[PDB]
Formats: structure tokens, C-alpha cells, sequence
């Protein structure tokens, strides 16, 4: 679609490491994961 | 800006519109046909499914949808839980008929072409990898894996040994019996009601029916671990809580958010959040911890999930469990309830702000429920649950048997039964 | 009489002495080889056994046995299809285009 | 003539017999297999075995590789989830040089960093190779779901371990557990003394008990590997006995019971009780085998079982439910005498290459610390009774479960049912 | 190797714990 999507997906490649409390917050999950594919959109998935 | 209109037709489709009078229109195509209506023959058909809008359909070629939409600077997505399968097409208000034709197309005359099928293996790999880039994505798969025994098991993404072998006839099998109009709900934001149904008479007249009727998911207990050696250990521990749509479910809901179920405050502390403060009294390791909550049509499940070292994994998990414990043992006040009331009706109002959020909702309202139910209902249903429906709850997931998945160096993670 | 001259033409050909079908003479363009590339696989490996054959045989300056002749009636245009929704989606491409 | 059997100060065993056979053949036995391993150097005792050819302190790799092709010699690493054997077998005139190769691959490695990280690709080969057969991984799962760690630990590398285990690793992995005590030369064509000079000379560095692995710990856990494959295998198991008991023994004249591989060549395994039980309602082709894995510290007993993904539960439930007769009192006196020849005669024919008398000389010098001639094996097989085949058969039944199956799951049961 | 029968399917279920053996000029087993 028209918007480029927050985050584009680059398979093979490490993606960001997690080294503090803080940036820890809210990568645990809570709810069951969705998985989005699209026409012209980056894939996500959600937890 | 009007109100929502909802109908169900003879053949057991629904339609719900909405004109909001928004210069974009949504439209999306709801359907029961997650992963949970495989078997052991068919694993991974619906997950190329998902992958394969936009490949040639009987009214439109692959070119064609392609360059269609994006002509009007459209969108075309497919996102699945276990569950359902929702199409969605957003444009302008102006190009909604091309979009719609276009969905029409997709969901109810897919073509399965073998050599576009046959190129359309290789990203069942790449966006498999893409997910487990992300090590939760495994880890609730395991966790559904080591829960359940046979329907809700399933992984949203496809087997690696079924890359490469999802065939023609698995999906068009597949689509001939879940993508059935008495398990449709097609549902616009920013469209008129008579348009929607019209829409919904050119197409969708596949049986009229009910489809395959899956199985019913049943409580497995098990446990998964996947030692990978990550710096990192995520850990899943949960027990059958209740399907959605229920006092029970609410009440698990208010015991999700007492217990903390995601930062409120960018780099906070989680104050609110008992478990996070039990964790935090004895562990001075980065970590992460939160209630887990996952309701579905016929089960669900609660628990806790943790991110912690690989050292202090055991210490983190133990007491979030004991933190839960004491709440199972009645010590739960008041306002400690209120402010999870506060904190879920909060979440539920600010989860359908955006026209992807409150289509997502209507979507899932109409598939599970079958009927549209506006969000003050939902804040006085959040509202009646009491004190004793939260303490039960966590009582059930204390007493309940209870399904584990971790990865990551696991030489310290503790077994379910330990 | 039309498929006189029809019949006519195809025994005059001759492909049919080697054991191809019309298919198997067609010269292979971007389109033709897209179409080839669709065929399902039992076609494919018959394709080219017919193919491999024929050329073994061309090269002993040789032709099969009348009996072995590809009869006029039982030619199967098994490549048509697939070549004409490879053109047709190559049509529709440049009428984007323009 | 018998065997000689020396224990030095350091622990270390020797023991020896010459037969005077054209062939000369030397075992270095180890306590070394995967159940030392811990949670951060899994796959570092299959990079071992994979090692036995690299560059020591006294021979180069080319060196090795050579000296060993120049004599028609053969090296060659056997290992179990709590033994590493060293073999190398030559003519009775080359042996010294191949002892000595011996003796600076398990002495004085070197692990050069270029030779390791070139070796961190055959973890992957080997791996692949050995995982050919089904019953390859699913072993490794059942020891996963059956025990909570120690022989939890695969025979193979983790695939996420594959090109990371270090040198240091492999260092502090012979550093610690190839020690004297824990260590046996068994030489076979080979003269006592002569095996005694060598051992001495060499294998009186590392001196002790080494580093100690913990107690291997039940879980009762299950593991399932659906890959859609045309059969399915699975794996049943309890906890049984530690070997060196007479319970193990009860648990194997009762694995010889139940069926415990076929004698005759495409034969319907008549005497086979759960064989027969499964063929008694599947008449579909199957195999069903009674399992038997006795460890230092524990011991798995239970089926392993081969069939169809559509009669797999079919199969399995029959096998379990033959089990049960023999837990409830019925099994006979003609049965289990059946069972006690199958159980001696394979006892005696396994010792007869060289290879196997080797194996199972090595295995008692580790495992006991001393030797044991047939006699009194067979004479143990005939202690046993019927009460205790009977249980042995219901400490199975009534004993937690541990399952591994692999194939097309969708028939296969749940351990819980 | 394919399995399509009882007789050659026999002697196929594991009855002992597996054992890993390599070399220096012989393949790799398991048994």
C-alpha cells in the first residue's frame, strides 16, 4: 500500500538485541499471536 | 456519523457497515478458517492460503489485481489467528468497487494455479523465518503445540517438512470448506449497508452452509522446551482458562490486568503490575514478565509469560507463580481491581480508535458471536465482574494442570512439574 | 473440402513419420518456453522422450514405422492452452503499458 | 590365556588377553559420553569423536592419517551417552605404532583452531547422516523426554551448537573427563606388560576422578516430531534399573520375553509375545520390539514400535496391553526359558567378533572395575525367576511414562492415553 | 530405504540404546 509499514522485514538478518530492563519492557507477551501478510505491505506478527 | 448497521442474511452471512463518512473505506471478509481446521494431512495449507491472495483468480489475473490496486493506491491484506482468516481492502471512498471486486475474487473464485502455487512455496520459508526472527512467535507456538492436542496445536505458520507440498488440491479443498457463507461476515467501515449487499449477492453463495466442521480442541498439558542457547530465555506457563465471550473470560481478562498485561509508561517501572513487582523485589536482572491471555470459541488459556537471563530464569518464574498464588489465596483488594476495570476498559476503548481496530472487532464480534454489541455493554460487562470472579479464576489456573514452552539456554528453566 | 488439404498438409510434413506431435515442432520463443515451463510433468518428460527420439532418429537419417506414425486424428494439442494463457498474459501486460 | 586384569594407583584399568590371533586390537574405554556435558558445551563430545584424526602434540594430523593408512591400520571412535571408546586395530607387528598414535590422540591433542573450525561441518554431515533413520532421533527424544538432563544430552551436536564449540571447549572436555580413573586399555593380541609399559608411559597425566556429572533425573516427559513420513515410530518407556543389578537382569530376560529383535529371516517372529499380540488385530506390516537401555545410574524398559500412521495407536495399544498380561501373573515357565536361551545365546554370540569381546571387556573394566567371564553371566541370567520378570513387568506398567513418537501423528496417542 | 512390507520391516524397531561410531577410512554407523 501507499505507507511503507514501521518496520521492513529483512529475512537473514539479526534484527536488535535487548541489553536493559527498560528496553525488556513489553516484549513479553499477553495475547495469542496474529500473523498479517499483504499486497505491497512488509509481514507482521503480533503477540 | 451514523450507526452500525448488521444483518444477517439466509445464507448465513453476515454484513455490518458502518458509514463513518471517513474519506478511506475498509472493507474486510471474515472468515472461520484459521489453522485450527487442519489436520495432520493438511498442515500449512491455510498458512499459503494467507500468502496466496493475489495470485490469479477466476475474474482477475495475478497482473491484474496487483496493478489494480495499486493503481488507486490501494491495500490488499490477510491476517489469521488460530481461529479466523480476515481479508481486508482499504482505498479512498471513491475506488471501494475495484477493491471489492477484487476481494470477491479472491475469497470466492481463487484459481490455485500449480505453477504459481508451485512459486509460492519458497515464502513459507522466508516468512517463517521472518516470524521466528522473534523468538515469542516459536514459543507460543510451542506453547499451542504442548497445550493442546490436535486443533488449536496448530502453528499458524506452515511445517517446514510441508514446504515445498502444500498442493492445488489442499487449497482449493480447504476454501471449498471453510470459506462458506454461514462462516462469513463481511464487514465496512465507511460503506453503505444496501452497497455491502449487494456486494454480498453478485458473490458468496459457495454452500450457503456450515463447511468442515472441526474438531473441538482438547487440553494436552504438555511441555515443549527448545534449548537454542539464546542469550535470553522466554518462557510460557499456562492452564485452560475459558472461551471468549463469557463471566469467566472477563474475569480473566480483570485478572490479566491485575496481575499486569503490558507497559503503560514508555521505560516505567510497571508499579501497577503485581507481578512485575514480585519479580522485581528478588531479581535485579533485566527481565520481563506479564499476564497471558488467549480466548478462543471453545477453550482458553491464562498464564504468565517471562523474558529473564538464562541464569535467573527459574527465580523470575517462581515468583510470578507465587505472585499469582497469593492472589489465588484471596488477597486481592479493591482498588488493585479497579485499576485493572480501569486499565482493560481503557485498552478495549482505545483498541478500536483506529478503523483497522474497530473492523477487526466487528469482524471477530460477527464470526464468534454473531451479533454486534456496542462497547458500553463490554465496559458494564468489565464492570459487574467482581472481586471473587478474579481471585475463582486465578484459583483455576493455580489448580489447573499447566502446558510449558521455553527457549534459550534452558540448563536453569524449571520443568512443569518442578 | 478444407481438412482434405488439412490432412494432406500434415502427412506432407512429415513430423508425424518421427513420432511428434505438432506441439513438439513449435519454435521455442519467450512465450513457448513460459508455456512449456506450465506444462504439468507427466507432458513435460512425454514431451521430451518424443522430442530426444526424434532427434535420435534424424540423426540416423531415419523415420519410424508407418504403424508408429502420429495419425492425424490422435495429434493432441496438449501445448495450446497453456501457450495461449502465457500470450494472453503478456497481451494484457502491454496493453498496461500503453 | 584368561584375561589379565591389572587396576594401577591411577585408577586406570588394564586388561589383556592374548589369543595369538594374526590381528592386534587396543581399546581406550572412557567415561566421556554426552551425559558429562552441561547446558553450554552440548555437541562438544561429537566434535570429539569427530576429532580423532587432528594434528597432537606428537604426530601431526598427516602424520596420523599416514602412519595409520601405511600399516592398513584402522582408528576409530565408538561412543555411547556415557562411554568413549578409542580403538585401533592392526597386525600383531604394527600395534606399538598404532598404540602410540593411541596414546597422543587421547594424551595430547592439540585442537588447532584452523583444524576445529574446519571440523565444525562434519557435525552437521554426521548428523544428517545418522538421522537416515527414524529411530536415530527418535531415540535422541525419547532421552530428552525422559530425563530432565545428564542423559538428556544427545550423542549428537545441536544444530544450534554447530560451528560454536571451541577449542577451549574441547580442552577443558578431555581435561576433565579423561582421567585415569575413569579410563581402561583392553588390549586383545596384545601382551600384558607390554599394554602396561604403554599405559603408564602415556596415560598418567590426567590422574583422578575427573569431573562428575550429576545423577541423570526422570521427567516422564513426551515429545512428538510430526513429519508426515510414511511410518510411524514411537517409543514407550518407564524408568527400569541401573545395569549391574539383578533387576537389570530381570529386565532382560523380560525384554526377551516380550521380543527383542528377530532370529530368523523374514520369520513372523512366532515366540515373540508382543509381536504376536499385534498381529493378533493388525494386519497391516508393523514391527514392535521390546526396548531395553540400562545406564551406570538408571535404566529405560518399555516397546519401540514401527507402523502404518492410520493403525499406529492400533499397534502401540496392543504392544502396551500384552505388557499388562504379563504385569497380571501370566507368563510361563516355557516362555521364560525361551527367553533366558535367546538372552545367552546373544550374550555369547556379541562376544564373538573381537570387536564385541573388546566392547563388552571395556564396558565391564568401566563400568565395574573388573571382569566377568560368561559363565557367570549366563549363571546370573539363570537366577533370575519368574516373580521377577513378572515384578519387572509391573514396575513398567504402574511406572511414569515416557513417549517419542515421530511420523504422521494424527492417529498416534498421547502418553496420558 | 523404503519399507513396504512385514518381512522387511522386521528387525527395524530399536531394542538397545543407539551407539555413534566414526573412523579414519570407514563410514560413520549407528546402532
Amino acid at each position: 500500500a501507499a505507507l511503507p509499514a514501521t518496520s521492513e522485514s529483512p529475512v537473514l538478518d539479526a534484527k536488535r538485541s535487548f541489553l536493559c530492563r527498560e528496553s525488556l519492557s513489553g516484549q513479553a507477551a499477553g495475547r495469542p499471536l496474529v500473523a498479517s501478510v499483504g499486497l505491497n505491505v512488509p509481514a507482521s506478527v503480533r503477540y | 456519523p451514523q450507526d452500525l448497521e448488521f444483518t444477517r442474511l439466509p445464507n448465513g452471512l453476515v454484513i455490518a457497515s458502518l458509514e463513518n463518512y471517513a474519506p478511506a473505506s475498509r472493507i474486510g471478509l471474515f472468515i472461520k478458517a484459521g489453522s485450527r481446521y487442519e489436520d495432520s494431512n493438511n498442515l500449512g495449507t491455510s498458512h499459503l492460503l494467507r500468502l496466496a491472495s493475489s495470485l490469479t483468480t477466476k475474474g482477475a489475473s495475478s497482473f491484474k489485481i496487483t496493478r489494480g490496486i495499486e493503481a488507486v493506491g490501494g491495500k490488499l491484506s490477510v491476517t489469521s489467528t488460530r481461529e479466523s482468516m480476515a481479508y481486508t481492502v482499504e482505498c479512498l471512498r471513491d475506488d471501494i468497487e475495484i477493491l471489492m471486486e477484487f476481494l470477491l475474487n479472491v475469497t470466492a473464485a481463487p484459481e490455485f494455479r500449480r505453477w504459481e502455487v508451485a512459486a509460492l512455496q519458497s515464502q513459507l520459508r522466508i516468512d517463517k523465518a521472518v516470524a521466528f526472527q522473534n523468538p515469542q512467535a516459536q514459543v507460543l507456538e510451542n506453547l499451542h503445540a504442548a497445550a493442546y492436542r490436535n486443533a488449536l496445536a496448530n502453528s499458524l505458520y506452515c511445517p517446514d517438512y510441508r514446504i515445498g507440498k502444500v498442493t492445488p488440491d489442499q487449497l482449493h479443498y480447504y476454501v471449498q470448506n471453510h470459506f462458506t457463507s454461514a462462516r462469513m461476515a463481511l464487514i465496512g467501515l465507511g460503506v453503505s449497508h444496501p452497497v455491502l449487499k449487494q456486494v454480498a449477492e453478485r458473490f458468496l453463495n459457495m454452500r450457503g452452509g456450515l463447511g468442515l466442521s472441526g474438531a473441538k480442541a482438547k487440553y494436552r498439558g504438555g511441555e515443549i522446551r527448545d534449548q537454542n542457547g539464546d542469550s535470553l530465555v522466554h518462557a510460557a506457563l499456562v492452564a485452560e482458562s475459558a472461551a471468549t465471550g463469557s463471566a469467566e473470560a472477563n474475569a480473566f481478562s480483570v485478572l490479566q490486568h491485575v496481575l499486569g498485561a503490558g507497559p503503560h509508561v514508555k521505560r516505567g517501572s510497571n508499579a501497577t503490575s503485581s507481578l512485575y513487582q514480585a519479580v522485581a523485589k528478588g531479581v535485579h536482572q533485566p527481565f520481563d514478565v506479564s499476564a497471558f491471555n488467549a480466548s478462543y470459541s471453545d477453550s482458553g488459556l491464562f498464564g504468565i509469560y517471562t523474558i529473564s537471563q538464562a541464569a535467573s530464569a527459574g527465580d523470575v518464574i517462581k515468583s510470578a507463580y507465587d505472585q499469582v498464588k497469593t492472589i489465588a489465596q484471596g488477597n486481592l483488594s479493591n482498588t488493585d481491581v479497579q485499576a485493572a476495570k480501569n486499565k482493560l476498559k481503557a485498552g478495549y476503548l482505545m483498541s478500536v480508535e483506529s478503523s483497522e481496530g474497530f473492523l477487526d472487532e466487528v469482524g471477530s464480534q460477527a464470526l464468534v458471536a454473531g451479533s454486534y454489541v456496542q462497547p458500553s455493554t463490554v465496559l458494564q460487562q468489565i464492570d459487574s465482574v467482581a472481586d471473587a470472579d478474579v481471585i475463582n479464576a486465578a484459583k483455576k489456573f493455580v489448580s489447573g494442570r499447566k502446558s510449558m514452552a521455553a527457549s534459550g539456554n534452558l540448563g536453569h528453566t524449571p520443568f512443569v512439574d518442578e | 473440402w478444407l481438412e482434405g488439404i488439412r490432412k494432406w498438409y500434415y502427412n506432407a510434413a512429415g513430423f508425424n513419420k518421427l513420432g511428434l506431435m505438432r506441439d513438439d515442432t513449435i519454435y521455442e520463443d519467450d512465450d513457448v518456453k513460459e508455456a512449456i515451463r506450465r506444462l504439468p510433468e507427466n507432458l513435460y518428460n512425454d514431451r521430451v522422450f518424443r522430442i530426444k527420439r526424434a532427434l535420435d532418429l534424424t540423426m540416423r537419417q531415419q523415420i519410424l514405422p508407418k504403424e508408429q506414425w502420429t495419425k492425424y486424428e490422435e495429434d493432441k494439442f496438449y501445448l495450446e492452452p497453456y501457450l495461449k494463457e502465457v500470450i494472453r498474459e503478456r497481451k494484457e501486460r502491454e496493453e498496461w503499458a500503453k
